[PDB]
């Protein structure tokens, strides 16, 4: 989130902090998706002992 | 009160050295002091902390404290040194003065 | 310079209470390291220490007289007051106040450098 | 009146102070401030050299006989500039700011009674012109462990402290304690160096030692108990495990894999490339026309 | 009667008192009265932990430099304000007081400096500045100047050159017992009822009760995760009160 | 602050707080859908198992 | 060069040991070092045995506390 | 919505009105979810006459 928005600017990063946890929330949401994608594969193929 | 003993008097000729003793139980552990009192006058501190003089006190006055005995010595005793000399010692906040020594010249 | 002046009644009756005041100058009773003691000297006799008060309101008394002695200080007037109760004829003496040199850490009395002029008090009917 | 006569230890979890005056309880709070880094190298003196102040100082001492009395803060530490003198004496603490002319080797001249637990002052041999600040209050005061944090922000010299008993011989305690605000001095001076002042006797000293560390701009996770007291803290820069705890806002981490940070190679050097033109621009011909 | 120079501006600390800003705001004697982060009409019912009055004398043309985000000889080399300054800038013409027929050279400014000053920095060095490559040895000469220059300040000078007396009131509000409060009229304390309250400038609505929270002596209030205040120390009784919304 | 300059500071808080609330609600709608699907499966298992 | 840093941990009820995965980078660019297609894994010992997946790393690689 | 954003400030509430029905829409969305949660329970358990 920080890199996408601010790149390597410290001035931007300091301003971004004023928005609270928005970046953390977005990172969490994408992580949850990533985990699901592996679960999906296992549910379909890993049905054999 | 703290027990402290002095001689009743000392008598010397002018030019001689006077020696006034002061005996206690714990003078080897604490500090002794001496005061000189003239007739009709308040006492003046002559020696404090065993062997230290206050400013204004003549070099004639010295002293020491060892083996639970303290002394005041007057070298070249003058006829103006006639006075009642008292010793004091503090035993852990307990005060005491000696009976006083009458020094004549 | 440092000076102390005693004042108060020069005659009291037996069983009466005597109040003596020591008015001091050159120093304050509220100053750290300061202490003021009271001593009495009966006619023809040796000096006897009664009590002393410290700038921090700590107080020392002679064990034999403690029961009859109270010491307080006036922080505004720079005065030290000694109260001696239940006096007998045998308590006749000249009273003096004097400055006390004080050790620090474990606080202890050292020596009396500056003495006042003293006041004579008689106990009689 | 002037007289013309290190080892390293590990600061495990010391140097944590209450970052502000806000009451908090039963909560984990993340704060960023100048704190002493955990498990850092703290200079050990036994010695009264002039040390750098840097961004802030963590000062601790262990003594039985009250040998360390105060500190001098400033720059040149002479009559040329204003400097801060903090000295404890028999009954009080005296804090002054003046153009002091300090001794080459400043100290308090003190003698002891026959009883080694009692003392009396003889003289003062530390240095007071153009005084601008004066403050007097109560003394800052098994061995005695005294910890101080010295910060200088926007003209304010902030002192935090903690005083506890210690049963160690020659080191700092392996445990956590938070330091509380002591005084905030509105001074407005420049501090770059400081010196420790000892009370010496005729000169030598009894057994005492002190430790000097330095504060850094770091993030900590502070744990407040039900009484509003900080009982624990995490230095988020210490290691990957601490970083994880700070990220999750928890002092416990479950089995798994966590994204905690992003790494980035930093620039090794800076380069500048402009044209090889040399002549100057004719601005003069426009304005001086 | 006397003000400080701009290069060595004077900081007076105001504390432990009851302020009144209506006497200043409603005065016609001031040509400039600009507040940042606070409205002059609300300034009379707030509390502060400290107030600093930074005073000096400058020229009329320099008055514009006394503001956040400004640059110039005064802003950079004499007296610098922060971009996030909270406080009020007050100035007035003093031609009838600080000007002299032969010139009032008691007031000076810094002209030469190695680098720009940080906010609230005061440089009182009088050492010779070396503008060139050769040393001065404390002596004025070519490329060796005394860093401070004087101002004319004559009664016949133009408006932009006349002296102005400037006082900057910096207001700081840290979490500490307020030392300065405007015109105040305290009321009784009511508990166990829904009330509107103002504690040392802190306004809000809720029910007040005695707290069992053990505050340390330096703490006046507590906060929740929403950054709201959930406990305060009564400024007069030092009692800790819990604050719960109606 | 006074009324012209309060309406600037307040608007900033309104914008951020409104955005935060919209984010919350959107996430709840998506999560609600997942729970509904689970409930539909549970209802099917109740009938068939 | 840049990328994500992931910390692999057994849980504080068990141990305070961790391993770090530098996602999508070479081990030669990072400065028990094992290069995976998920990135460079440091602090973990590679073994030639095979077990049920405990903590997933990616690209067929898992990690566990032994 | 109003309380979350504005608390008890009338000045804020008056500004919030300029944003139209955003608050109403959010309240409606959350209400719809709340109702569904009871429907979900009934579909699973209330299968017996
Ligand atoms: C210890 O420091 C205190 C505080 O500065 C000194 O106390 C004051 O000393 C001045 C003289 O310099 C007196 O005029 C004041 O009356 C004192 N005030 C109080 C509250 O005591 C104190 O004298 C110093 N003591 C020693 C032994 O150095
Ligand atoms: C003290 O020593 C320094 C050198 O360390 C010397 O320059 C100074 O003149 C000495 N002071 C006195 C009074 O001798
Ligand atoms: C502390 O110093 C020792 C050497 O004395 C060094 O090995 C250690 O890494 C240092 N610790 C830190 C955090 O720098
Ligand atoms: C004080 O210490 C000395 C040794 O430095 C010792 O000889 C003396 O007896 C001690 N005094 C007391 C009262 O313990
Ligand atoms: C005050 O400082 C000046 C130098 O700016 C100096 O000449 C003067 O002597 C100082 N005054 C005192 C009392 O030290
Ligand atoms: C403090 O003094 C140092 C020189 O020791 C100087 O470099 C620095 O700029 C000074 N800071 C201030 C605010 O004067
Ligand atoms: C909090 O204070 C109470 C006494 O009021 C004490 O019993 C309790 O142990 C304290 N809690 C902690 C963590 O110190
Ligand atoms: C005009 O020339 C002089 C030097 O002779 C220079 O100092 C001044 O800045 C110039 N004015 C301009 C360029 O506007
Ligand atoms: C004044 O306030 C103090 C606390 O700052 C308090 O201790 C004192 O009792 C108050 N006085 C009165 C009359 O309420
Ligand atoms: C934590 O470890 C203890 C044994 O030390 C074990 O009994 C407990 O079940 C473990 N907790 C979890 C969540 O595994
Ligand atoms: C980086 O890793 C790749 C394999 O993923 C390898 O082919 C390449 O040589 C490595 N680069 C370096 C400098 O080791
Ligand atoms: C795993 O097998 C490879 C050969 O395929 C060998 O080079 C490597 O050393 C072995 N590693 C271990 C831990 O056995």
């Amino acid at each position: 989130c920080t890199m996408y928005i601010c790149g390597d600017s410290t001035e931007c990063s300091n301003l971004l902090l004023q928005y609270g946890s928005f970046c953390t929330q977005l990172n969490r949401a994408l992580t949850g998706i990533a985990v699901e994608q592996d679960k999906n594969t296992q549910e379909v193929f890993a049905q054999v002992k | 009160s703290y027990e402290l003993t002095q001689p009743p008097s000392v008598s010397v000729s002018p030019g001689q050295t006077a020696s006034i003793t002061c005996s206690g139980d714990k003078l080897g552990e604490t500090y002794a002091s001496w005061y000189q009192q003239k007739p009709g006058q308040s006492p003046i501190l002559v020696i404090y902390q065993d062997n230290k003089r206050p400013s204004g006190i003549p070099e004639r006055f010295s002293g020491s404290n060892s083996e639970n005995t303290a002394t005041l010595t007057i070298s070249g005793t003058q006829t103006m040194d006639e006075a009642d000399y008292y010793c004091q010692a503090w035993d852990k906040t307990i005060a005491g003065f000696g009976g006083g020594t009458k020094l004549t010249v | 310079q440092i000076t102390l002046k005693e004042s108060g009644p020069t005659l009291v009756k037996p069983t009466q209470t005597l109040t003596l005041t020591c008015k001091l100058s050159g120093f304050s009773v509220n100053t750290g390291g300061v202490g003021v003691g009271w001593i009495r000297q009966p006619p023809g006799k040796a000096l006897e220490w009664l009590a002393l008060i410290y700038w921090n309101d700590d107080k020392l008394y002679s064990p034999s007289l403690k029961s009859r002695l109270t010491v307080t200080k006036d922080t505004s007037k720079n005065q030290v007051v000694l109260t001696m109760t239940n006096m007998d004829p045998v308590d006749t003496a000249t009273y003096y106040c004097a400055h006390v040199l004080v050790w620090f850490g474990e606080v202890l009395p050292d020596a009396f450098d500056v003495w006042g002029q003293g006041t004579m008090v008689t106990v009689s009917s | 009146q002037c007289v013309n006569l290190p080892a390293y230890t590990n600061s495990f979890t010391r140097g944590v102070y209450y970052p502000d005056k806000v009451f908090r309880s039963s909560v984990l709070h993340s704060t960023q401030d100048l704190f002493l880094p955990f498990f850092s190298n703290v200079t050990w003196f036994h010695d009264n050299p002039v040390l750098p102040f840097n961004d802030g100082v963590y000062f601790a001492s262990i003594e039985k006989s009250n040998i360390i009395r105060g500190w001098i803060f400033g720059t040149t530490l002479d009559s040329k500039t204003q400097s801060l003198l903090i000295v404890n004496n028999a009954t009080n603490v005296v804090i002054k700011v003046c153009e002091f002319q300090f001794c080459n080797d400043p100290f308090l001249d003190v003698y002891y009674h026959k009883n080694n637990k009692s003392w009396m002052k003889s003289e003062f041999r530390v240095y007071a012109n153009n005084c601008t600040f004066e403050y007097v209050s109560q003394p800052f005061l098994f061995k005695n462990l005294r910890e101080f944090v010295f910060k200088n922000i926007d003209g304010y010299f902030k002192i935090y402290s903690k005083h506890t008993p210690i049963n160690l011989v020659r080191d700092l305690p392996q445990g956590f304690s938070a330091l509380e605000p002591l005084v905030d001095l509105p001074i407005g001076i420049n501090i770059t160096r400081f010196q420790t002042l000892l009370a010496l006797h005729r000169w030598t000293a009894g057994a005492a030692a002190y430790y000097v560390g330095y504060l850094q701009p770091r993030t900590f996770l502070l744990k407040y108990n039900e009484n509003g007291t900080i009982t624990d803290a995490v230095d988020c820069a210490l290691d990957p495990l601490s970083e994880t705890k700070c990220t999750l806002k928890s002092f416990t981490v479950e089995k798994g894999i966590y994204q905690t940070s992003n790494f980035r190679v930093q620039p090794t050097e800076s380069i500048v490339r402009f044209p090889n033109i040399t002549n100057l621009c004719p601005f003069g011909e426009v304005f001086n026309a | 009667t006397r003000f400080a120079s701009v290069y060595a501006w004077n900081r007076k600390r105001i504390s432990n008192c009851v302020a009144d800003y209506s006497v200043l705001y409603n005065s016609a004697s001031f040509s400039t009265f600009k507040c940042y982060g606070v409205c002059p009409t609300k300034l009379n019912d707030l509390c502060f932990t400290n107030v600093y009055a930074d005073s000096f004398v400058i020229r009329g043309d320099e008055v514009r430099q006394i503001a956040p985000g400004q640059t110039g000889k005064i802003a950079d080399y004499n007296y610098k304000l922060p971009d996030d300054f909270t406080g009020c800038v007050i100035a007035w013409n003093s031609n009838n007081l600080d000007s002299k027929v032969g010139g009032n050279y008691n007031y000076r400014y810094r002209l030469f400096r190695k680098s720009n000053l940080k906010p609230f920095e005061r440089d009182i060095s009088t050492e010779i500045y070396q503008a060139g490559s050769t040393p001065c040895n404390g002596v004025q000469g070519f490329n060796c100047y005394f860093p401070l220059q004087s101002y004319g300040f004559q009664p016949t000078n133009g408006v932009g050159y006349q002296p102005y007396r400037v006082v900057v009131l910096s207001f700081e509000l840290l979490h500490a017992p307020a030392t300065v409060c405007g015109p105040k009229k305290s009321t009784n304390l009511v508990k166990n009822k829904c009330v509107n309250f103002n504690f040392n400038g802190l306004t809000g609505t809720g029910v007040l009760t005695e707290s069992n929270k053990k505050f340390l002596p330096f703490q006046q209030f507590g906060r929740d995760i929403a950054d709201t205040t959930d406990a305060v120390r009564d400024p007069q009784t030092l009692e800790i009160l819990d604050i719960t919304p109606c | 602050l006074c009324p012209p300059e309060a309406e600037v500071q307040i608007d900033r808080l309104i914008t951020g707080r409104l955005q935060s609330l919209q984010t919350y609600v959107t996430q709840q709608l998506i999560r609600a859908a997942e729970i509904r699907a689970s409930a539909n499966l549970a209802a099917t298992k109740m009938s068939e198992c | 060069s840049f990328g994500g840093v992931s910390v692999i941990t057994p849980g504080t009820n068990t141990s305070n040991q961790v391993a770090v995965l530098y996602q999508g980078v070479n081990c030669t660019e990072v400065p028990n070092v094992f290069q995976t297609r998920a990135g460079c894994l440091i602090g973990a010992e590679h073994v030639n045995n095979s077990y049920e997946c405990d903590i997933p790393i990616g690209a067929g690689i898992c990690a566990s506390y032994q």
